[PDB]
């Protein structure tokens, strides 16, 4: 799973089967990482018009 | 592959299914591979 963002703590009560999280656009907002099973939120990184 | 969803209650009520909602949390997920179209349910006897 590829993508850009900003990886932070999150308060995601995730259930034990659950890995990653999808908004209404499908795009991923949350994942599981591997090897140390921690729930991070992907939050995508600033952006706005000049 | 087939796919068990498991969920456990407390419930007091006597004789039938009780009337509410509860989603089952997917229990095991299995690499099987066979062909199934019947089952059997397995009990267990009470001896004295
Ligand atoms: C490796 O990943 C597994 C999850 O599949 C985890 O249980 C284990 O602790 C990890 N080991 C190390 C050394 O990161
Ligand atoms: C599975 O079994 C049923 C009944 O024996 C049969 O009709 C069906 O064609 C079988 N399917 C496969 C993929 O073998």
């Amino acid at each position: 799973l590829t993508g850009t963002g900003v990886l932070t703590e999150s308060n995601k009560k995730f259930l034990p089967f659950q890995q990653f999280g999808r908004d209404i656009a499908d795009t991923t907002d949350a994942v599981r990482d591997p090897q140390t099973l921690e729930i991070l939120d992907i939050t995508p990184c600033s952006f706005g018009g000049v | 592959y087939f796919k068990i969803y498991s969920k456990h209650t407390p419930i007091n009520l006597v004789r039938d299914l009780p009337q509410g909602f509860s989603a089952l949390e997917p229990l095991v997920d299995l690499p099987i591979g066979i062909n199934i179209t019947r089952f059997q349910t397995l009990l267990a006897l009470h001896r004295s």
